């Protein structure tokens, strides 16, 4: 049969020896046949008392056996499953079979060394009698590493099958087994069987054509069709009261829909959740959040679907702007014939800018693709390479975008203003420091409360922007502000900020100087 | 022949790296190679009993069209138990060859394999991925040098008599050459030695060029020398100045701040007073030369930060305690990315030659990119430890 795969327990650690606790004669009755019926089919056997360990078995009829001592005391396998593939990423099919794989584990031998202490107890109904004790010859459900070793054991049962048939898929996730091809119907169900045997000679017993399930196949929060692919239903809750609970599952599920529903918006949702106290606490909706959800559940109303993907056709990605700190994007192959969809909101800093902000989506969606498609995607986005040149050669951090083309769909990102590479002829000079002093005579001593060494530092900088004409000269001593201006930031967390990045969008010239 | 008993330092555990996910241009290469290394034995299928892992990559290589394998045993190094001619510095050259394939000869301790395990992603996860393991020394595993260094001094025991007048240092699967000879000779003996390694059963590291470390001066602080000196001018003379007094104590500002007396504008020339202009000469006559005291200790980590100039200017540093620099450099001439590589790599071969250790670095890059492309461009052997930082602004000015 199948390669027992060698099992050992973590180092210096023992067996388990955690005794069986008191069960029904009922219960004894009952699991005696489970196992007498067990023990025919070879799954387990009877062992000596000279086998010191234990695990709990109870019931539920069915058979429950605790073994989270052991997998305590049992060595760590490779990971069963990190990642999931994403319906971008697989391919179109004509026809595509889900086959349950009853009573996997049973089907597969379990480390011959190991067996001993899998070792459990059946009570004697008569106290004056011992019970019986039993012990593994197989993966026992609910064991550490059943899953990995299940898994492992079904590649190589596979393999073969596999190789006879390189024009068939096949994905294996947990006990479900997904076939694929792009054979005539009949020919299709025909290999299914085919295989299906190929199981059945290794135990392995699969449900009846007329018994398996049909597309639309629901598989991890989606829907898919052989040809096409979406998310399962979503259905938005039409209600007088929300309660931050509501809320957040709510905005929660909007997300979610982001990765095919493109236009999905939850600003004013999210919004809601500010200052609350409980779960339970119920918020009003303010008028534009009414309207955000209205057009949602618009969206909503009609499904998009996705399809899937063509690795003879290029992948095309697009991005834009849709409000400040949020962009959408788009991956295709076939103009518009969308495989995916999403945004980033991801302002990774407290200040930034849209040139800097968009190139760190370029790297989400880049790391995205490589993960699903395995290449990156031809860009289109809304910059010109002039602007991004630009403010690339400048900043001190390096950078890098793969091949892409400007697309002329505002809004196009661009700087705001740029500081002067040399200080300004004929321009006022402020030195700051809480206020400042010009070489022009003037001054200006504010005073601030409820302030931070940092915000004061800027606060001097604001002032002097102020005051100062259409083109300025200004010298502080916070490195702090120097960094943050001279990042030539867009957008910031920070108010005051805000009001300075104004302040500079506004001068005709800007020159900021450092000194100690 | 019997393998050689190797355990990790005391106490420790397998690492279990998580595999940065790779181009199926990149994975196919990895299944071509591997599946190769198996038919010959070199690696072997593993099972679910073994949790380890180890991130693996393909890169290229100069003068081929063979991808090369690149394992990260970073960490694996780091959990193996443990086991320099001052000469190959001052050589006029160095060739760097690839003797990495020498390895795949010698068995692996059989309870050690299992702590080479790395894996072959798919794409998108649609299979579980091959996870294989080694059985023959790996390339990129610190003890590959060590349990072969007896077979390869057998090896080079000839060569090395025969050719005394060669430097042969070897690093990791990395065996540095170096002579004085004219350059036309030098690559025709090279040749000789890579054919009496034939001779026992190998490429040309960076090209079939020679590094030379004869000139590999130090990067000095300068200032800037200019006709008419404004007050901003003088306030980034005075700004570089302090900084670099923490270096060398002896510069002395006193005189300069005394031209930025007041508020004046920031165009406003300022014309130097002697007092200034000595001090100035005086300033930068300190500067000429890196500071004095500073040794190397094998005891500490080497430290290596690089600086974006901009224009395809980079400028790095190598010190083992703050402002305490052991080396300094520039690098220019491609995209950012393309470039830092080149750099990282030419810093880290030079440690190599200098040090015989590769630095530990700080790369001004947000690191998800540097994953995402690294790749494309690495050609070496090795892969030096690194983290990912934010370039303060004045610190860019005071170099270059
Ligand atoms: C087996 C073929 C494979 C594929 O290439 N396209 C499709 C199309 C429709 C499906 F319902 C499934 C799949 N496939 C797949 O791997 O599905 C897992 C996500 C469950």
């Amino acid at each position: 049969p199948i390669e027992t795969v060698p099992v050992k327990l973590k180092p210096g650690m023992d067996g388990p020896k955690v005794k069986q606790w008191p069960l029904t004669e009922e219960k004894i009755k009952a699991l005696v046949e489970i196992c007498t019926e067990m023990e025919k089919e070879g799954k387990i056997s009877k062992i000596g008392p000279e086998n010191p360990y234990n695990t709990p078995v109870f019931a539920i009829w069915r058979k429950l056996v605790d073994f989270r001592e052991l997998n305590k005391r049992t060595q760590d396998f490779w990971e069963v499953q990190l990642g999931i593939p994403h319906p971008a990423g697989i391919k179109k099919k004509k026809s595509v079979t889900v086959l349950d794989v009853g009573d996997a584990y049973f089907s597969v031998p379990l480390d011959e060394d190991f067996r001993k202490y899998t070792a459990f107890t059946i009570p004697s109904i008569n106290n004056e009698t011992p019970g019986i004790r039993y012990q593994y010859n197989v993966l026992p459900q609910g064991w550490k590493g059943s899953p990995a070793i299940f898994q492992s054991s079904m590649t190589k049962i596979l393999e073969p099958f596999r190789k006879q048939n390189p024009d068939i898929v096949i994905y294996q996730y947990m006990d479900d087994l997904y076939v694929g091809s792009d054979l005539e119907i009949g020919q299709h169900r025909t290999k299914i069987e085919e295989l299906r045997q190929h199981l059945l000679r290794w135990g392995l017993t699969t449900p009846d054509k007329k018994h398996q399930k049909e597309p639309p196949f629901l598989w991890m929060g989606y829907e898919l069709h052989p040809d096409k692919w979406t998310v399962q239903p979503i259905v938005l809750p039409e209600k007088d009261s929300w309660t931050v609970n509501d809320i957040q599952k709510l905005v929660g599920k909007l997300n979610w829909a982001s990765q095919i529903y493109p236009g999905i918006k939850v600003r004013q949702l999210c919004k809601l959740l500010r200052g609350t106290k409980a779960l339970t606490e119920v918020i009003p909706l303010t008028e534009e959040a009414e309207l955000e959800l209205a057009e949602n559940r618009e969206i909503l109303k009609e499904p998009v679907h996705g399809v899937y993907y063509d690795p003879s056709k290029d992948l095309i990605a697009e991005i834009q702007k849709q409000g400040q700190g949020q962009w959408t994007y788009q991956i295709y192959q076939e103009p518009f014939k969308n495989l995916k969809t999403g945004k980033y909101a991801r302002m990774r800093g407290a200040h930034t800018n849209d040139v800097k902000q968009l190139t760190e989506a370029v790297q989400k969606i880049t790391t995205e693709s490589i993960v699903i498609w395995g290449k990156t995607p031809k860009f289109k986005l809304p910059i010109q390479k002039e602007t991004w040149e630009t403010w690339w050669t400048e900043y001190w951090q390096a950078t890098w975008i793969p091949e892409w083309e400007f697309v002329n769909t505002p809004p196009l990102v661009k700087l705001w203003y740029q500081l002067e590479k040399e200080p300004i002829v004929g321009a006022e000079t402020f030195y700051v420091d809480a206020g400042y002093v010009t070489n022009r005579g003037r001054q200006k001593v504010v005073t601030l409360t409820d302030t931070t060494n940092q915000k004061t530092e800027l606060q001097a900088i604001y002032l002097a922007l102020q005051d100062s004409g259409l083109e300025v000269n200004i010298v502080t001593d916070s490195q702090y502000a120097l960094g943050i201006i001279q990042a030539q930031p867009d957008q910031s967390e920070s108010e005051l900020v805000n009001q300075i990045i104004e302040q500079l969008i506004k001068k005709e010239k800007v020159y900021l100087a450092w000194v100690p | 022949i019997e393998t050689v008993p190797v355990k990790l330092k005391p106490g420790m555990d397998g690492p279990k790296v998580k595999q940065w996910p790779l181009t199926e241009e990149k994975i196919k290469a990895l299944v071509e190679i591997c599946t190769e290394m198996e038919k010959e034995g070199k690696i072997s299928k593993i099972g679910p009993e073994n949790p380890y892992n180890t991130p693996v990559f393909a890169i290229k290589k100069k003068d081929s069209t063979k991808w090369r394998k690149l394992v990260d045993f970073r960490e694996l190094n780091k959990r193996t138990q443990d086991f320099h001619p001052a000469g190959i510095k001052k050589k006029k050259s160095v060739t760097v060859l690839d003797v990495g394939d020498a390895y795949f000869s010698v068995p692996l301790d059989e309870d050690f394999r299992k702590y080479t395990a790395f894996t072959i992603p798919s794409i998108n996860n649609e299979t579980p991925g091959i996870r294989y393991q080694y059985n023959v020394l790996p390339q990129g595993w610190k003890g590959s040098p060590a349990i072969f260094q007896s077979s390869m001094t057998k090896i080079l025991e000839p060569f090395r008599k025969q050719n005394p007048d060669i430097v042969i240092y070897q690093y990791m699967d990395d065996l540095y050459v170096g002579s004085d000879l004219e350059i036309g000779q030098h690559r025709t003996k090279i040749e000789e030695l890579r054919q009496h390694l034939l001779r026992w059963g190998p490429p040309f590291l960076w090209m079939g060029y020679e590094l030379h470390p004869d000139k590999w001066t130090v990067q000095p602080i300068v200032l800037p020398e200019k006709d008419s000196w404004t007050v901003n001018d003088i306030q980034k003379l005075v700004g570089k100045l302090n900084w670099a007094s923490q270096i060398y104590p002896g510069i002395k500002v006193r005189q300069l701040c005394k031209l930025l007396r007041g508020t004046k504008a920031l165009t406003e020339v300022i014309p130097l007073t002697e007092e200034a202009e000595l001090e100035l000469a005086e300033n930068r006559e300190i500067l000429k030369e890196p500071v004095h005291g500073v040794y190397y200790d094998p005891s500490k980590d080497l430290i290596a930060e690089i600086q974006k100039q901009g224009q395809g200017q980079w400028t790095y540093q190598i010190y083992q305690e703050p402002f305490k620099n052991l080396k300094t450099g520039k690098y220019a001439r491609t995209n950012d990315v393309k470039q830092l590589t080149e750099a990282v790599q030419k810093i880290t071969t030079e440690s190599i030659v200098i040090w015989g250790k590769t630095p530990k670095f700080k790369l001004p890059i947000q690191k998800e990119t540097w994953e995402t492309w690294w790749t494309e461009y690495w050609q070496a052997t090795w892969i030096p430890e690194w983290e990912f930082v934010n370039t303060p602004p004045l610190v860019k000015l005071w170099y270059q």
